[PDB]
């Protein structure tokens, strides 16, 4: 899921390496 | 301390040391070639293979190359496929493999590596803890929960397992159940528990059950550097940005956007009402467990700086109007959305994920009584055709006790002190 209004996900960004 | 050399590798330690010396001196390109030569000469050597992988790892850092790192990720696996690999080296190689897979976003690949590690080292509970993080990173809370239950069944006082178990319970709306795990886990001081996410959700869980100790935990999280203040608890921040709960248009500098919203508010209202009447399925219920009770739904036109083309078919004039303002349409850490809330609704006190955005609310249909929003220590209400601006990285809370629906238009903008370089490079949220 996405962190829209809150901070409910374990991470809010997606990892794309460098 | 770690035993990395098997019987054969001990006999070639002089050659292995010479290659590793090159890596530690920063002669990475020479080090890669030297370990590649050792791999060529001793293709079964685990230490030579690991040295090659470490050098490729360092080279990927130097050149900032995902492709060079992908090569390292494969070489780390090759280490594990060789005969007679020492257990310390096998664990070190596969752990780094999984770590670098996660860095690249290969979450499924990292999970397979972590599952292999747990199968190879069944008594290592720290590896099971790492596997639970792998499940959490792909959004698999059910499997993560089973992993931490297995850890807690063996070592009940594992603090890392406690906070992660408490995090999962809290995300499942098992609020009362989550508090002892989050609290005891943070209090253990175990490596990995000093994390802003666990202070954030312990305080929120305590707030939801009416535990007045919630702000003592916000205060401690602030003192340990996780929160800019007890009020402002976002975790994805740029340091130094002006921090205040409420903003005027002139303070933001976005006066042209505010004028456009207020001059043209009726067309924005009318398109929102048309969707309510003729395409109500475009309003999707809030799905972040932020309501104590009631009905709250949102119709999103932009998210993460990306226009939703199907949504803009339903509000074409509003989307056309907003396309003139990249400060909001290009805010990759914000949204542009209609927000409807009905009587009997209470939104829990909460904070947004980032201090990099400010939030504008344009009133569209505001009942004369019953609707209000608190940000920090100040409560306000909306007005039809007028914009309110607040920093939702500060704790805020909403009530709807009117006798009819309340419709607003929400426009997130980049924090005005963020430079253009930061607006292009910050990861989307
Ligand atoms: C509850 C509000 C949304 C609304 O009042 O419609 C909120 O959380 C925010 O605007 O950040
Ligand atoms: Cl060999
Ligand atoms: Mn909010």
């Amino acid at each position: 899921g996405k962190c829209k209004d809150g901070l409910g996900e374990y991470t809010c960004t997606s990892l794309e390496g460098f | 301390k770690p035993k990395l050399l098997n019987k054969f590798d001990k006999t070639i330690k002089a050659e292995l040391d010479a290659a590793e010396k090159l890596r530690k001196r920063g002669k990475i390109e020479e080090a890669v070639n030297a370990f590649k030569e050792l791999v060529r000469k001793y293709p079964q050597s685990p230490r030579a293979r690991y040295g090659k992988a470490q050098c490729e790892d360092d080279l990927a850092e130097k050149r900032r190359s995902n492709e060079v790192l992908r090569g390292a990720i494969e070489t780390y696996q090759e280490v594990a496929s060789l005969p007679d690999v020492p257990a310390d080296l096998l664990k070190l190689s596969l752990k780094r493999r999984s770590d670098r897979q996660q860095f690249l976003g290969h979450m499924r690949g990292s999970l397979l590596t972590l599952q292999r590690l747990v199968q190879l080292f069944p008594n290592d509970t720290s590896l099971k803890n790492d596997l639970g993080v792998g499940y959490l990173l792909i959004g698999d809370n059910d499997n993560a929960k089973k992993v931490y239950e297995e850890v807690l069944s063996v070592t009940p006082n594992d603090g890392f397992a406690k906070v992660h178990y408490g995090f999962i319970l809290k995300a499942q709306n098992k609020i009362a159940e989550s508090i002892p795990y989050l609290k005891e886990g943070i209090e253990s001081g175990d490596p990995g528990t000093d994390d802003g996410r666990f202070y954030f959700h312990l305080g929120d869980a305590m707030q939801r059950v009416g535990n007045k100790e919630a702000y003592k935990w916000y205060e401690l999280g602030h003192k340990r550097g996780h929160f800019a203040s007890v009020w402002q608890r976002s975790l994805y921040n740029v340091n130094g940005l002006k921090a205040q709960p409420w903003w005027t248009p002139k303070e933001t500098g976005y006066t042209e956007l505010v004028k456009s919203l207020e001059r043209n508010w009726k067309l924005i209202r009318d398109e929102g009402l048309a969707v309510m009447d003729k395409a109500k399925g475009l309003f999707l219920p809030e799905d972040e467990n932020l309501r104590e009770k009631g009905d709250w739904s949102q119709f999103t036109l932009w998210q993460q700086g990306r226009r939703n083309e199907n949504a803009c078919k339903g509000a074409p004039k509003t989307c056309t109007l907003l396309e003139k303002f990249p400060e909001t349409t290009g805010c990759r850490r914000g949204q542009i959305k209609y927000s409807i809330m009905h009587p009997g609704t209470h939104v829990w006190p909460h904070t947004g994920p980032t201090n990099c955005r400010l939030q504008m609310h344009l009133g569209l249909v505001i009942p004369k009584e019953g609707c209000k929003i608190r940000c920090a220590n100040e409560t306000k209400t909306w007005e039809e055709g007028k914009v309110l601006i607040f920093d939702d990285s500060f704790e805020h809370e909403v009530w709807q006790d009117a006798s009819s629906f309340r419709l607003i238009f929400i426009v997130d903008v980049w924090h005005p002190e963020l430079t253009p370089q930061q607006r292009r490079s910050l990861p989307a949220i």
